[PDB]
Formats: C-alpha cells, sequence, structure tokens
C-alpha cells in the first residue's frame, strides 16, 4: 500500500510546518527542546542526503527539500533568532549519549554492511530517540507553552499511519522490515510517553 | 520508466520444478524490493515470495515454506524463483512486483505481463 506511507509522511510534515509556524508567529521557542529538533535535522540530513545526487522527481526533490529547509529553520529560530525564549538551562540533555550508541548500532545491526544502507540505518536509529531531550524537559519544568494540541495530533496520526503501513505490507504483500519496525515500535512509544506528560504535566 | 518482463513458466507434472525470472529494465533505484505475486483461475492474487535488493533477507508464503526459493541477481536486473516439488494447487500466472523503498517514491511500483504456470496432477 502507498496511502498511508504518503499521508503519513504529510503528517509528520505538517507538524515540522505546525511548530514552525508557532515560533515565528509568537516570536517566543519557549518549552521546546533545541536538542530534539537538532537530533530531527540530522535525521533527515542523513535520511535525504541523496538530494544533492540523484534526482528522481519535483515531488522527490522538493519533499526532501521542504523536510531539510523546515527542520533547519526550526533550528535556526530557537538558537539565533529567538535565542532569548530558549530555555537551554532546561534542555540539558547529553545527546552524545544518544548519537554515539545510535552510530555504534549501526554498524553493527544493519540489512547489508554498505554505506547506503548504514547511512539510512543511522537515520531510522536516531529518529526512533531524537525525543528523548523533548521528553526530559517536559518531565523537568510540567511545561510546553509552544506545543499545541494539533501539533502532537500530527505527530500522532504520523504514527498511526505508519503502524498502519507496517500491518498492510506484512499482510497483503509479504513485506517486514525487522530494523524499520522495531525502531519504529520504539519511536511511537517515545511519542506516546510524549503525549502522556503533556496531558498530565503541562494540561494540570 | 521501468518495465518488468517474466518468463520461466509452462506445464509441468506434479512433483516437478520450474524456474521463473523476471528481469527489470529501465532506471534503477538504490532500495527496491520485489515480490511474487500468483492468482488462481477465479481466485484472489495473493503473494508468494519476497526479497529485497540487499541482505539476506527472504520471505514465503505458508503454503510455499520449504518449497520456494527467492534469489537476486543484479548484475543483468533480474530475481529468479525456483520452484521445486510442484503440487496442481500451484497453477496460477505468476506476476513479479518491483517496489521503491526509498522515501517519497510512492508511484514508483512496477508489475509484469504475467507467466502461466500450469502443474498436472
Ligand atoms: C535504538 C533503537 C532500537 C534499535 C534496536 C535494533 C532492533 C533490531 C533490528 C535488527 C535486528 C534483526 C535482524 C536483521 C539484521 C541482522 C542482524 C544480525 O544478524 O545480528 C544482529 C542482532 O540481531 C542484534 O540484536
Amino acid at each position: 500500500m502507498n496511502i498511508f506511507r504518503l499521508t503519513g509522511d504529510l503528517s509528520a510534515l505538517a507538524a515540522i510546518i505546525i511548530l514552525l509556524l508557532k515560533i515565528w508567529k509568537s516570536r517566543s521557542c519557549a518549552g521546546i527542546s533545541g536538542k530534539s529538533q537538532l537530533l530531527f535535522a540530522l535525521v533527515f540530513t542523513t535520511r535525504y542526503l541523496d538530494l544533492f545526487t540523484s534526482f528522481i522527481s519535483l515531488y522527490n526533490t522538493s519533499m526532501k527539500l521542504i523536510y531539510i529547509a523546515c527542520s533547519y529553520a526550526t533550528v535556526y529560530l530557537i538558537y539565533m533568532k529567538f535565542k532569548a525564549t530558549y530555555d537551554g538551562n532546561h534542555d540539558t540533555f547529553r545527546v552524545e549519549f544518544l548519537i554515539v550508541p545510535v552510530g555504534g548500532l549501526s554498524f553493527l545491526v544493519n540489512h547489508d554492511f554498505s554505506p547506503l544502507e548504514i547511512l539510512w540505518t543511522f537515520s531510522i536509529y536516531l529518529e526512533s530517540v531524537a525525543i528523548l531531550p523533548q521528553l526530559f524537559m517536559i518531565s523537568k519544568t510540567g511545561e510546553a507553552e509552544t506545543i499545541t494540541t494539533h501539533y502532537l495530533f500530527f505527530l500522532g496520526l504520523y504514527r498511526a499511519l505508519y503502524l498502519v503501513n507496517w500491518i498492510w505490507r506484512y499482510y497483503f504483500e509479504g513485506f517486514f522490515d525487522l530494523i524499520a519496525v522495531v525502531a519504529g515500535v520504539v519511536q511511537t512509544v517515545l511519542y506516546c510517553d510524549f503525549f502522556y506528560l503533556y496531558v498530565t504535566k503541562v494540561l494540570k | 520508466q521501468v518495465q518488468l518482463v517474466e518468463s520461466g513458466g509452462g506445464l509441468v507434472q506434479a512433483g516437478g520444478s520450474l524456474r521463473l525470472s523476471c528481469a527489470a529494465s529501465g532506471f534503477p533505484v538504490k532500495r527496491w524490493s520485489m515480490t511474487w505475486y500468483r492468482q488462481a483461475p477465479g481466485k484472489e492474487r495473493e503473494w508468494v515470495a519476497a526479497i529485497r535488493s540487499a541482505g539476506h533477507w527472504t520471505h514465503y508464503a505458508d503454503s510455499v515454506k520449504g518449497r520456494f526459493t527467492i534469489s537476486r541477481d543484479n548484475a543483468k536486473n533480474t530475481v529468479y524463483l525456483q520452484m521445486n516439488s510442484l503440487k496442481p494447487e500451484d497453477t496460477a500466472v505468476y506476476y513479479c512486483n518491483v517496489k521503491d523503498e526509498g522515501d517519497f517514491s510512492y508511484w514508483y511500483d512496477y508489475w509484469g505481463q504475467g507467466t502461466q504456470v500450469t502443474v498436472s496432477a
């Protein structure tokens, strides 16, 4: 099936645009983890590296470009434009303890030992744990003034449609990617803790 | 943009073996998957065996485990389906389907014309 992967990707893009648009119009990035956004920018950079090499479609190059431009712009707004509202004192997760184990795991556990496959496995593993700095920040302060309800919905719709995609392709096509699925389950459980913390701590 | 051609079908006795081939032509992508389907007369098409562009991963339907073997050959743009110990229930038109596994490649989805496989009891 390709209806679920398409609407899932579009729902992920919607979340990125919503967060980016929220920061610009409120002139604040209060409650946002710049470390998580940096990791997500690193996911898209490593996954879509063949931007600047193979051309397949105008939707293909632009979608790769849209994700990159939006993630980098969010990073630019948090650490440069609106750095005064960046709660650096609360975003303290040491991301080297994510990237280094993720890098080592990608060289150890993958489907094929090749540069393009290792790079893809890196971006799959990293994305599954990229939200961790955001979780520890909300768990720390109980606030996420910039996180909107609709932002979390599109993040959740992205995970639900991908879950459906795994099930449809397995039952109807016999396809299953154990690495992508296992990493995808870790990511979805982590997003659910994101949603559980937001409801219990921020939504007081 | 991409053409798939299946061959190797025909008539064979029960307990025989056959090897189908799906030759791919056109513009390649870095990461793909290839799946064999078959459609017996009057029934729905069902997937049979699956393989990726690299790695040791293979998958076989419950009804063909131990009897079918799927294998690759990128130097020729061809994927094989080895069929041993054939039963009359394997009679169908077999199709191969190649999909792009890269991101944002939703419409890169190609099917062969089909090759007839008949197994006499
Ligand atoms: C940090 C996010 C969580 C990441 C957790 C990884 C999930 C499992 C993935 C692939 C193992 C499945 C086998 C396919 C690859 C072959 C690997 C192999 O033969 O051995 C490595 C072994 O599976 C090592 O547990």
